[PDB]
């Protein structure tokens, strides 16, 4: 680290502990102070770095003068033909004459004159205007037009320039796991003290400096620095607090013929969304066209902005309580619970898995310069890298367009800002690409939540180009009382042979009697024993249902897995038992657990692996289970204290289940 | 695969693989039809390798041009001093009576007046109508009272498309069957017809009637998930999508205080 | 501008395009000029005390008159004078000349009252785009705090990122200011009877009252212990001119001492990054007030750190009462570097309670570690969860959170 960060890295010699422990009450933006000391304090000696604050101090106020008695330094100037000023300057060229031309914020003087190797010395005089120590020259001639204040040296106490070069020699020489542990202290938060997977949320957050367009929301408890981050990356990204900010304000101001927030900063995020107004309804809308393509039409003209929106909010309940009451999303008010709205979410990060802020947690190493990382993040801004995947895997077909770009953006990101020199193997993809699947998956879990049936393809895979494996991820992070009709659980031999628990849910429509699969993993086995089960329904439908017409409902029926144990072949009866339990209206019994397989012809399968089942069914909570007569002697084969803690609803045919199912 | 080969050589320049492009289309601050041109030429038939070492070109010279607002008058203090820096940018360039001088302006880059011969402008086209995305090494000389910005195009090429050259359409047109050419109409919106009944081929040919008769008045109404939301929004950038509803008759139609006409004649 | 007298000459000549009138002799009635290293050389030469003493006097207190610690209010006083966007409140009953300080003893401080304050004139009239008071001035004191007012519905939020940074955004741009923010107010009630059924700042109106902006305060100073104004406070002799002060803290404000600190005692684990940043910032500013010239030791240290230790606990104790749950961390840890003996500071106005208490709070008395005798207090808050245990003030004690 601190060999390779002296070596293969510029000045950056900073702690950013050495921030907090500097005299951070003063009069000077928190960077040029970080660069002072990145330049007049190296090493580790204690004495060498207290001596370098004390000329950082020193030289502060010697030469700030602040702006009240501005006019006063020019007299300095004239009495003495040169004075040494700090300030922050912006440089301009003036094609009239072609004379580099040098603006004070501070002093006032727009028109100094400055030498043209300085411009090309320092090309950040010419992009937005930086802190540097100006050597004003007095110089009046009769009847001159221009000024009479030259500047003869200037010294960069901000930022010299940017190289790229360097970054990628730095990158190629550090390993992925010190780079990525380098990046994190560049926020300031300690590696060491933190997780790796917390490192990846850390990444995450840095992510909306490096795409455009990149829309992410994170929602948590207090104190996860989710606005302080931000705070100190404000160089290209904007905390817009309580939403005081109109469409005209924030996207484009009619009236002056001048673009909004958005198309100035890289990064706007909206704290406290819970509070954010948008005042007229329309904006939301428009707001939707930024989200969908980052470009919106307001009155005659389209603007595109560059502009990646954060959405930054407090949860104040537990996790779990918000998850099985509503939606994870619930702190946003009801201008966005529209799924239309939320669709466009490319990562919800999860606050809650950040801990605390603590200063265990803030480390004390060294760390690049935050300019450094914004400015480069600047270069990442541009690059893409959504073509890498395809060498090496392919997405699931659950995923729709919008995910499969959501994801492709949030891979590319992650990976270039951990992969400058690019690191193009295998398993950096499958990393990223699995971040981002399950990121996004958690959102498309939300807008499950909150659309209904609209978005039941949650079963979010990657399939391996060589091996042909799909990877299927799942959310991060059987309950007690009677479930909706149509909602079931079952135990099966996956194809692997392992036992495993699934959950069959059952939409009951107005139709004609269509069948729809979904969350069948691509089985064909569990698609045709399905169909079996069907045929097998509509064929006993009047003495099943009484009178009920499968011809006049149709059914959507969805298989998930909740071990990950593998596709499984036998659903015939569960699938059945889903059927009658949605077509008749009536909830099945709680915790009730349905076993074995069924012909066509009513035959009933012995429940293979029935001990494993059973002890599934312990371990999957549930205190009821439906076994056939072929089952009967497999009872010995049963432990018996095993046995006596479930009520065996023992039944004979598809039918006697469906009856001790539904009671 | 015969019509493939057709493809590329009665339409040479002018045909290119959909797929590739929804491979790349995002991520960027660059339009679609940079890179859908920028892909139609390096990427000759089929040929992976060929196609990924394109895909890095693209991705290099991006990373090097349409340079942000932001640090615009930067990069003309390095041209004092260098001069070419070959930009891609979206320019647009007038013709002045007076001057009899052309005097490109840069949408990006904010100069309004940049001087571009006879030579470059007469073959190029299709700068002097809505202005396109190029790359532009630019030419520089400064002169005492110059009465114009000291800025040229010393070189030019459009990444954007050139002029049309309506002739190869009839001759390919000739070249082609009748389901040939539909299919291959259909293939343009990159749809699969062999994945299509007829009829709603039939269907996506009248989604692009519009955009051959003038004051073609529609109605499309459906479930979601047909497409009809993608169309008209990237299959034209001359028509314009409306969402949410809320317009005036000043924006759509005529602003009576502004004197100027509305959506309908842009 | 300064007042001076003028011998003005007048001379014409035709066709001359500047003013016939010249300026020959001139007497400055105000100040001639100031070297920066005149006082220093005086603070170098005379002790610490003597330089709290003359300080007083530059009020034109009397401090043989005053106790030392109304001495270190009248600092504190002075301290917003001499930080950048010092965040401060002083509550108090009348007679202790409040008000007085923020209006005689510096043109570059102003009294705002009225509490119309509209965020056009205070912070940037966006019709004009020009800055307003707080970019001008050097310390902004709102007088009559209970009548202050805000007519614009986002001015309270515009404050607190105002003291939470000393720049906010308008609208599309992002303005700042340099100007310390006072606050202060008048007490109507006995000190106990108004912070027992109350907070301390209960004068502060309803619309402003919140766990932040209370929470960005720099220093409360308790104006109740001030005695009421009265002759024998009023000091005859020699004093510093009050321009001279003035102008000494205008150049003072761009120094900063809060980097002693890391040399010298340490600071304690309940404080957050908040109290840390808050603490220095007063901490700097009683050093620079007392110890310009940066010749100190480290009781010099001590002296400040357990004054800022106090006045910033009685406001974490304030947003205690105020909030519950997020801000019990009251526990003010003085720690040193070298002897690494844990110190704790307890404000004044911090035996057992009477009366039935709420459920889940009792009273115990034990032997501490020193073996003597002490009376405990322990605050138990019970909530929905799945059995967890949170414990706290054990002072990182291991015995004592294995028995619990």
């Amino acid at each position: 680290l601190d060999q390779l960060l002296n070596e293969h890295f510029a000045g950056r010699v900073v702690r950013k502990d050495l921030t907090k422990l500097i005299k951070e009450g003063a009069n000077v933006p928190v960077y040029v102070l970080e660069y002072l000391l990145g330049m007049y304090c190296a090493s580790d000696d204690p004495e060498i770095i207290e001596q370098g604050l004390r000329n950082v101090k020193t030289v502060l106020a010697e030469n700030y003068v602040r702006p009240d008695e501005a006019e006063k330094v020019k007299s300095l100037v004239r009495e003495r033909g040169s004075y040494k000023v700090i300030d922050r300057v912006t440089v301009k060229l003036n094609e009239r004459k072609d004379k580099y031309e040098a603006s004070f914020s501070n002093l006032g003087i727009k028109d100094a004159e400055i030498s043209a190797g300085i411009v090309k010395e320092y090309e950040k005089l010419l992009v937005g205007g930086i802190w540097v120590i100006a050597t004003l020259s007095y110089y009046f001639e009769e009847g001159q037009t221009s000024s009479p204040f030259g500047v003869s040296l200037l010294k960069p106490i901000q930022m010299p320039n940017m190289n790229m070069d360097e970054l990628f020699s730095g990158r190629a020489a550090l390993s992925t796991d010190q780079w990525r542990e380098s990046l994190i202290r560049s926020i300031g938060m300690e590696p060491a003290s933190l997780k790796e997977d917390v490192q990846w949320h850390l990444l995450a957050r840095m992510v909306p400096f490096v795409e455009n367009n990149y829309n992410v929301c994170e929602l948590g408890p207090r104190g996860t620095g989710k606005s302080h981050i931000y705070k100190e990356c404000s160089p290209n990204s904007i905390l817009v607090s309580g939403g005081q900010t109109t469409v005209a304000n924030l996207f484009y101001n009619m009236s002056s013929r001048r673009i909004g927030l958005v198309g100035l900063w890289d990064v706007v995020a909206f704290d406290e969304v819970a509070g954010i107004s948008f005042k007229d309804k329309d904006g939301v809308q428009i707001m939707k066209d930024y989200m969908a393509s980052g470009s919106f039409a307001r009155g005659r003209e389209q603007m595109e902005a560059s502009a990646s929106m954060v959405f930054v909010g407090n949860i104040n309940q537990s996790v779990e309580s918000l998850v099985k009451t509503s939606h994870l999303l619930a702190p946003f008010p009801e201008a966005m619970i529209d799924s239309a709205f939320f669709d466009r979410f490319h990562a919800y990060i999860p606050g809650w898995e950040i801990p605390k802020m603590r200063p265990e947690f803030f480390t004390n190493r060294y760390g690049l310069i935050v300019d450094y990382l914004a400015e480069f993040f600047r270069e990442m801004r541009k690059r893409s890298f959504a073509d890498s995947i395809e060498k090496y895997f392919k997405l699931g077909n659950n995923l729709n367009q919008r995910d499969v770009i959501a994801v492709r953006k949030t891979v590319s990101g992650l990976m270039k800002l951990l992969y400058p020199h690019g690191q193009f193997n295998k398993e950096d993809v499958r990393q990223c690409l699995e971040y981002a699947l399950q990121v996004r998956r958690r959102v498309k879990e939300q807008l499950k939540k909150i659309g209904g049936m609209e978005f039941y393809d949650v079963h979010f895979s990657y399939i391996d180009n060589d091996t042909l494996e799909e990877h299927f991820v799942s959310v991060k992070e059987i309950p007690e009382g009677p479930a909706k009709p149509g909602f079931l659980y079952t135990i099966g031999l996956s194809n692997k042979g392992m036992p495993g628990l699934y959950r069959l849910e059952l939409q009951v429509t107005k139709g004609s009697g269509k069948l729809a699969t979904s969350g069948l993993w691509n089985s064909s086995s569990a698609k045709e024993q399905v169909k079996i089960a069907f045929d097998y329904f509509k064929a006993n439908a009047s003495r099943i249902s009484g009178g009920s017409k499968v011809m006049e409902h149709d059914f959507h029926l969805h298989v998930v897995e909740l071990q990950n144990t593998g596709p499984l072949s036998h659903l015939a009866l569960p699938s059945l038992v889903a059927f009658a339990s949605g077509l008749l209206g009536r909830s099945v019994q709680s915790q009730m657990v349905v076993l074995g397989d069924m012909s066509l012809g009513g035959s009933v399968t012995p429940v293979e692996s029935i001990a494993e089942c059973l002890q599934v069914a312990f371990d999957a909570g549930a205190k009821k289970v439906a076994l056939p007569m072929s089952s009967a002697a497999d009872i010995p084969t049963i432990p018996v204290e095993l046995f006596t803690k479930f009520q065996t609803s023992f039944y004979a045919d598809p039918v006697d289940a469906v009856f001790k199912g539904l009671g | 695969k015969e019509l493939d080969q057709l493809l590329n050589e009665h339409f040479a320049g002018r045909v290119v693989r959909k797929d590739l492009t929804k491979l790349i289309k995002e991520g960027a601050n660059v339009p679609v039809y940079v890179l859908e041109y920028l892909l139609g030429m390096y990427c000759a038939s089929d040929d992976p390798e060929i196609i990924e070492q394109g895909l890095r070109n693209v991705k290099t010279v991006l990373a090097e041009n349409y340079v942000r607002p932001d640090e615009a008058e930067k990069v003309k203090s390095l041209v004092r001093e260098r001069g070419s820096y070959k930009v891609i940018d979206r320019v647009t360039v007038k013709l002045n009576e007076r001057k009899d001088k052309y005097e490109a302006s840069f949408s990006n880059l904010g100069i309004k007046d940049a001087e571009i011969s006879a030579g470059i402008v007469k073959e190029y086209e299709k700068l002097l109508v809505g202005g396109i995305w190029v790359i532009a090494t630019l030419s520089y000389y400064f002169e005492e009272g110059q009465t114009s910005s000291p800025f040229g195009v010393s070189l030019l090429k459009p990444i954007q498309m050139p002029n049309m050259n309506m002739d190869e359409l009839f001759s390919g047109r000739a070249a082609l069957s009748t389901d040939q050419w539909r299919e291959s109409l259909i293939r343009s919106i990159g749809m699969e017809p062999a994945s299509l009944k007829e009829d709603v081929q039939w269907h996506l040919l009248a989604r692009m009637v519009p955009f051959v008769e003038n004051n073609y008045n529609v109605c499309e109404l459906g479930p979601r998930g047909t497409g009809k939301s993608h169309i008209y929004k990237e299959c034209s950038p001359n028509s314009i999508l409306v969402s949410g509803g809320q317009t005036t008759v000043a924006n759509l139609f005529y602003n009576m205080s502004s004197r100027r006409i509305g959506l309908v004649g842009l | 501008g300064i007042w001076v007298i003028a011998t003005l000459s007048y001379y014409f000549e035709e066709g001359q395009t500047s003013s016939p009138f010249g300026v020959s002799l001139l007497k400055p009635i105000q100040m001639p000029n100031m070297n920066m290293d005149e006082l220093f050389s005086g603070r170098a030469a005379l002790s610490t005390d003597q330089w709290r003493e003359s300080l007083i006097r530059s009020i034109g207190m009397e401090p043989a008159s005053l106790k030392e610690d109304v001495q270190w209010h009248l600092l504190a006083r002075m301290v917003p004078f001499v930080e950048n966007n010092y965040n401060v409140c002083e509550l108090g009953p009348r007679g202790t000349g409040k008000s007085h300080i923020y209006k005689e003893c510096s043109p570059n401080s102003i009294l705002v009252s009225g509490g119309q304050t509209t965020v056009a004139n205070l912070f940037y009239n966006m019709s004009s785009r020009r800055i307003g008071l707080v970019g001008l001035w050097d310390v902004v004191a709102f007088d009559e705090v209970a009548g202050i007012s805000f007519k614009d519905k986002d001015g309270v939020q515009i404050m607190k990122d105002y003291m939470a940074s000393g720049s906010f955004a308008r609208g599309r741009e992002q303005m700042e200011a340099s100007a310390s923010m006072v606050f202060v107010g008048n007490i109507n009630q006995s000190v106990e009877s108004l912070v027992k059924t109350s907070h301390l700042l209960a004068p502060f109106p309803e619309a402003m009252i919140d766990s932040a902006f209370f929470d960005r305060f720099h220093a409360y100073i308790p104006g109740w212990e001030i005695p009421k104004m009265r002759p024998e406070f009023f000091t005859n002799r020699y004093g510093l001119i009050v321009d001279y002060l003035a102008e000494f803290f205008r150049e003072m404000r761009k120094r900063s001492f809060a980097d002693s600190i890391e040399k010298y005692f340490k600071l304690g684990n309940n404080l957050n990054q908040r109290d840390v940043i808050a603490v220095r910032k007063t901490v700097s500013g009683l050093m620079k007030l007392l110890y310009p010239h940066g010749q100190f030791n480290k009781e010099d240290v001590r002296q400040c750190l357990e004054y800022a230790l106090q006045v910033r606990r009685r406001v974490k104790e304030q947003l205690k009462k105020i909030g519950g749950m997020e801000f019990y961390d009251v526990h003010f840890s003085y720690i040193d570097n070298d002897t690494l003996e844990e110190h704790f500071v307890s404000v004044k106005e911090q035996l057992i309670p009477e009366g039935p208490a709420k459920p889940g709070f009792l009273y115990t008395i034990g032997l501490s570690n020193k073996g003597m005798p002490g009376l405990y207090r322990l605050e138990l808050q019970v909530t929905k969860g799945s059995g967890k245990l949170a414990t706290s003030g054990l002072w990182n004690s291991s015995s004592a959170k294995e028995q619990v």
